[PDB]
């Protein structure tokens, strides 16, 4: 950080205040630019702040005339995110004439997220990758701006591509810059232009690779001249990025002591950290600036103003971090559906004694209140309307409160309340009632909780299972409520679960009528269901549910069965698809196939068959020379029960084969040179006993031919007749290429022209070879070439004879 | 608990040749809560 | 009703008690037979009661064994009046174990319904239709019998009727049918021949048109015959019987001397015998005629239970006529059947109830107007929680008392309103009765929107195929609350559509502006409608109800008339030689009432081939509304932090026409349909047909034959061409015969006719000859020419 | 009532330069309930 | 249909066996489950 | 598709505005609305 250090600032109205960024390379706080309502692109064209390198949130809002930060902040590298704005470390809001971001030198945002919203001129938003900027991208928020209602031309000029939704797109900042994507090996340490990973002490960028002195921004801590991991022992940590010795912390403490109105703090050294105040259990001697553990208990009491604080963001909770005794009430009003369990537990975890009421008004994203990890006793000295020390409302996703098998909560005064908690079962609410000691000593809505939650405390139990191929039968012990007519039927759910990843919260639902009731504990024809059909190897998760009519004065949740993972027994697999005979040698063929798309069972080894094929007879012979669900709940289930009960009231008056293992290819040797071959391949899955393979995959195969196969050996023995007919006999090739169908005979009188004759195999057999007719008298020559299924072999040796008139 | 279907069966099995007497009620006494032979036999004809 | 009468009775245990039905033909009450255990069919085969004719209140059979059919016990049970129902029904048969067939000759059940249930052997159920037996069939309830398992074969021995579009015969048993009567006779009844009975007969009569011969009497029955009303010497007893003064006197004296509980000191009022005359009338015994008194004497129902549970018609009827209640009332109507009429008739006179008033799980209710004269709820005996008016899980409740005129007073006690999904908060707030000073919010009005604010349409175009919609701008006190607009539309043949088949479309809010002037006037253009059909349109808002929203009223609009389409299924036939009768069906492809048709007919020359022939999401939206609130949250949060304080013919009304004045010829006809007549024409694309009149053989007749004889054995023939050829004379048939020789024929085509200028025979031997010529056309053959004779020289 | 972008637009129109001051506000007292020139002008920098 | 009906019925029976007709008609009318096939075994 | 866009446009703005500032392509992008069509006929 070759520059000066300045605190956070807020700039508004006249642009002259923006000149206060004279030589500030790193800012010890947030930077805000706001309400520049009378500025044009002319004003922002010639102002730049390249010295700034690091920001500890950054917020821009309602700035007119500015088009881009490409010139304003060309070297802002890292935004730490120590103190977020709402839940975000960078906010760009209602920028009117902004066109592009231009923060190509921004590398990492350690903590928080980013929100750009309600712009009307910026572009290039879809061409930036946030996974390489901040870890948690699922909690970002860019909802409404330009290039979201009408796309821009985002001409990325240099710019590595990143995959999103399975498709690759290039990432760029402006029309002249692109995102710096360091390789995964460098991780957060960063890399230079050559791709060399920076030193572990660097974050994002470094002037020279593998040097803490050349880090653009220190990842862990910064000493007076170099990035360091934990600062030297004489230098304590400060603001999570600086290493400062006694002088700086002492000067800050003295300045705070001098100023009686500044919102400073009396800084203290603790655990090699200069911090505004050391946590509970430690007291300051006011002499050595080192706070020591206290004798009498001194909890970190945080006197809340106006007796009330509303928590709806990590910045609100962060104001209570390190607190142990809250001197006021507390409202939790998380919004948006973004999970905040980790930050809430980190900030409010040490809260033990709360001097007021606790209210959860509209916390939509909350799942549990476990983040009050050390919440021992609430006092309730300050109560809301109705005098409730614990309030719950509209918590849509709230599942459960503290783990009551482990927790121990005490409330002193006041009542509690619950309302519209659809995922909160009443059993947990009553456990809350009894564990806190409120009930009996001193509320819960009738039906607003667990409405969409499995409140069935009773557990069903499977009895017998029989799985086979595409069928499976289930059977569980009978269950009967006190009024057996209440049981409308059984609810069955099932899913295809490759692994254990289902927890009741996609299924296929099946309705089962109750079995006929039978007296005695005898066999009641144990209820069950027959599965319609399944894949021959899939694993399934199954559980059943009851369906019971509720009574106003009689609670009856029903029952459910624990989710059980059952995988059907295997069958024979399916035939592999796309086999090919990739013949490589005159006796070797490299068969290539790929596994079937539906193996219905793990492939252990392929079964290979190959049957020799005789050549076609044509070659040998031929001569070539919701209302409805509530509707069914009342007027034929409850109504049928009323008349039956009414009647009883009135009337009863009181007085060759090869197995290939883990390989998609096979090189079959010992094959013929060119003879056609038939191949059969099957997939097999459980063939430790006799084979149970699939059906055969069929391919015709043929090895590479050889010229020597069709070559005729030696000269041709000949005979001469007086009728100008010459008969000649030659040795047939021993191993012809598949089949020799015809022979090419070339004859020429000595020094004269050459003529050709076609002799077929039938002509070869009929005349016992060939017979040249019409030959002119004189010295003659003849040569023969053999034709096979592959081509033509070499000609015979020059044979010479004489023709007599 | 004897409910709206087996209640008649149990009452018959208890009364037998006695028959049923004639000239809130029985469902709440025997279905909404458990009953005994004492209560069920009381409804038989004298 | 021959014979005597007997009171209602209940039979149990052994079967000897069934002998009590000795000879009485009328039961003045209810007949119950129950708990008939350890009995076999041989016991029920020899016992019959054919004398019994009429039962007043209801008939109940339950847990009978051995019995298989009522065809033997009750062959003449004519009418079940239904004066006093059991639960809501006048005939209940329950848990019959061996009953197989219902078993006839039963005509009418005036008041109530029938419930048959849990019968494991009963057949012959779907064979009967209840519209001819009782009035409100929708109130009936039959379920899960044996016949409901599609295993019973009901071999009817029987008039047939149609239900739900299927036609089937109706019978009672294997040996009887349903005694259906023509609609003219209706409730009066008809005999075997179909003659309507007398007006005082109900069901059937032995002799038609005679009050003395009615089997069952409608209105009232005096003596030997059925009368419309009791004669002045006689007063009405129970709705069915007329009795003299002495009868009611004897009843009163019996109730006086004998202290029998359950009977009443009968009096006379309005020429009727009444157990106790209603409020405003006192009693002083004497003449047994109660008279009005100045002193207020309201009917006090001193119910000993301390409270009542009205869940049935009989429960309300137990309070018939009472004006004040010395106790509480609980309303627990179930089953979904409409109960407004009976509840208003029974509890209408209720004025002040001493106890509280509860309405729990009343699924079928839609309004609490039954208490037509409810004036003051005392609330002295409050429900737990000290409530005078309680409401729970009334799933279909929509409206309380009409608050325009109804004036209710509550002495003390709170009010309760939970789980009323179709009850708007406006009604509840209006209720606060004088008890404003002295509710579960999200559970009320959930499916019944509470948009008190109204939207007004501004402009419409309505097109031969669409529509302009433009509403008035509406903004909540804080905008961004208006998520958008919900527009609903649906075709409506009649202007009788309700709010809850509808087609909906989403609309984003218009871009608002300060000093709005005219705004954008948000609207919508439709995606295609059938033009002439009337449509119903209403628009409602969609807001985060942290702003009740607004909803435009239902508006019925129909587009303008569009051009019609081609006529469908035309028919073209001929009845006379000059007329062609055309028929067509009113085309459904065009819309709008057909005003007139257009018929175009064009003559066609015969085919050229003939001339040339030589013959010879609730979860999904919940994310969005939470998202929208989150979107508004940050925007509000930023402002809090950053802004710091200091030839043609037209056919009218006829789908057929007979074009006259035509020629036999092939003819082309076009039919056009016009759904509007105000302009010169608003018609469609013509439908094409071709017809042909029947032949006129006389027109093809040829009027002797002019001939010449040549020396080359050739005789030329010439004849007069027909004046009106039937389409086209394709060829001419020439018959010639030498004297003493066989007849010979020659073909002369029209091409041959023109080529040789008629016809000429070839190779004629010498001798006498006779020749005739016949014309042949597309229609047939005409008459032959007159005989012509010629001689060939030797 | 003033809310959303209308609020900032009206604040700019009222302030008429003069900037905005710095070193429950606004939304509760200008969007939840109506306000006037008195309240809004107060947020402009002196 | 009866084909798949018995192709599952033999599995749910094992050695209990069955007789082919019957249960086919009801299965064509009503949905099937264990209670309607376990009683159809013909030992 | 865009032809029916024209056969609705000459109805909604036949009196005036049936010209260009083109509207077919982004109507498949940004749906079709009455207030999304009167603005296009303004220029």
């Amino acid at each position: 950080y070759p520059g000066e250090v300045c605190p956070g600032m807020d700039i508004r109205n006249n642009l002259t205040r923006l000149h206060e960024l004279e030589n500030c390379s790193v800012i010890e706080g947030h930077l805000q630019i706001l309400l520049m309502f009378k500025t044009r692109p002319e004003d922002f064209r010639d102002l730049s702040f390249p010295k700034l390198i690091m920001i500890t949130y950054l917020l821009l809002f309602r700035v007119y005339g500015l088009e881009s930060l490409k010139d304003l902040f060309p070297n802002l590298t890292v935004i730490r995110g120590s103190r977020l704005f709402f839940n975000y470390a960078l906010v760009i809001f209602e920028m009117v004439h902004l066109k592009e971001l231009g923060l190509y030198n921004l590398m990492n945002i350690t903590r928080g997220s980013v929100r750009i919203e309600k712009n009307n001129e910026l572009c290039y938003l879809a061409t930036i990758d946030w996974s390489r900027i901040l870890d948690s991208v699922e909690d970002n928020y860019i909802v409404l701006n330009k290039d979201d209602n009408e796309e821009c031309g985002d001409i990325c000029p240099n710019c590595p591509a990143t995959v999103i939704n399975g498709q690759f797109v290039e990432r760029c900042w402006t029309h002249s810059h692109c995102q710096k994507v360091c390789p995964t090996i460098c991780k957060s340490h960063g890399c230079t232009a050559e791709g060399l990973c920076c030193h572990s002490e660097c974050l994002g960028n470094c002037s020279q690779p593998d040097d803490p002195t050349k880090c653009v921004a220190c990842r862990n801590f910064y000493l007076d001249g170099r990035c360091v991991e934990t600062c030297p022992p004489p230098y304590y940590h400060f603001q999570d990025w600086r290493c400062v010795n006694f002088s700086f912390c002492q000067d800050l403490h003295h300045k705070c002591k001098n100023s009686r109105r500044q919102g400073c703090h009396q800084y203290v050294i603790h655990n090699n950290k200069c911090i505004p105040e050391c946590p509970s259990g430690y007291t300051m001697n006011s002499s050595n600036l080192l706070c020591t553990p206290c004798l009498g208990p001194c909890p970190k009491v945080c006197h809340l103003l106006e007796g009330e604080k509303t928590i709806d963001s990590v910045t609100s909770a962060q104001e209570l971090r390190g607190c142990t005794v809250i001197n006021g009430s507390l409202i939790i009003n998380i919004r948006g559906g973004n999970n905040l369990a980790a930050e809430l537990e980190a900030n409010l975890g040490l809260i033990e004694e709360i001097s007021g009421y606790l209210k959860i008004r509209r916390s939509y994203a909350l799942v549990s209140l476990s983040f009050f990890r050390k919440l021992r006793l609430i006092r309730g000295e300050t109560l809301e309307i109705g005098n409730y020390s614990f309030y719950a409302l509209d918590n849509q996703n709230l599942r459960q409160l503290w783990d009551w098998s482990k927790h121990n909560l005490t409330i002193t005064q006041g009542k509690l309340f619950f309302h519209y908690n659809p995922k909160l079962c009443l059993s947990e609410i009553h456990k809350m009632e009894e564990v806190s000691g409120t009930k009996g000593r001193q509320d819960i809505a009738l039906k607003t909780n667990g409405d969409q939650a499995s409140c069935e405390n009773e557990l069903l139990k499977f009895s017998y299972i029989r799985t086979s191929f595409d069928k499976i039968l289930l059977r569980w012990e009978p269950y009967w409520p006190p009024d057996f007519r209440d049981l409308l039927g059984f609810m069955l759910f099932y899913k295809e679960a490759p692994y254990q990843n289902v927890t009741e919260f996609s299924w296929t639902v099946v309705d089962i009528d109750p079995p006929l009731r039978s007296n005695d504990p005898k066999s009641q024809n144990h209820p069950g269901w027959l599965m319609r059909g399944l894949k021959p190897w899939t694993q399934y998760a199954i559980f059943v549910k009851t369906l019971v009519t509720f009574s106003d004065e009689r609670r009856t949740y029903g029952a459910k069965s624990d989710i059980i993972y059952v995988q059907t027994d295997a069958t024979n697999p399916s035939v592999p698809l796309d086999p090919i005979s990739v013949s490589n040698s005159s006796s070797q063929i490299i068969l290539k196939w790929k596994p079937p798309s539906d193996p219905n069972g793990n492939i252990t080894h392929y079964l290979v068959f190959w049957e020799r094929q005789a050549e076609d007879s044509e070659l040998f012979e031929l001569d070539y020379c919701t209302d409805s669900q509530i509707l069914k709940e009342l007027e034929e289930s409850s109504f049928r029960k009323t008349f039956e009960d009414y009647l009883h009231n009135v009337v009863f008056v009181p007085r060759p084969f090869e197995k290939v293992v883990n390989k998609e290819s096979l090189v079959i040797s010992g094959l013929r040179h060119f003879t056609g071959y038939r191949i059969e391949l099957q997939a097999c899955n459980q063939d430790t006993p006799e084979e149970r393979c699939s059906v055969a995959a069929y391919v015709s195969a043929r090895t590479m031919p050889e010229a020597k196969a069709d070559d005729i050996v030696g000269p041709v023995t000949h005979e001469i007749f007086e009728n100008n007919v010459v008969h000649l006999m030659w040795q047939e090739p021993k191993e012809p290429n598949g089949l020799i169908v015809l022979y090419e005979v070339s004859y020429r009188r000595y020094g004269d022209e050459e003529l050709h004759l076609c002799v077929s195999r039938k002509h070869f057999a009929l005349e016992r070879g060939c017979r040249l007719r019409g030959l002119s008298p004189g010295n003659y020559s003849v040569r023969i070439r053999a034709t096979s299924l592959a081509g033509n072999g070499s000609w015979t040796e020059p044979t010479y004879f004489y023709v007599t008139d | 608990t004897l409910c709206g279907a087996e209640l008649v069966d149990a009452l018959q099995f208890v009364c037998g040749d006695r028959g049923f007497y004639f000239n809130t009620g029985i469902v709440d006494e025997c279905c909404f809560r458990s009953c005994d032979l004492r209560r069920l036999e009381m409804y038989c004809a004298p």
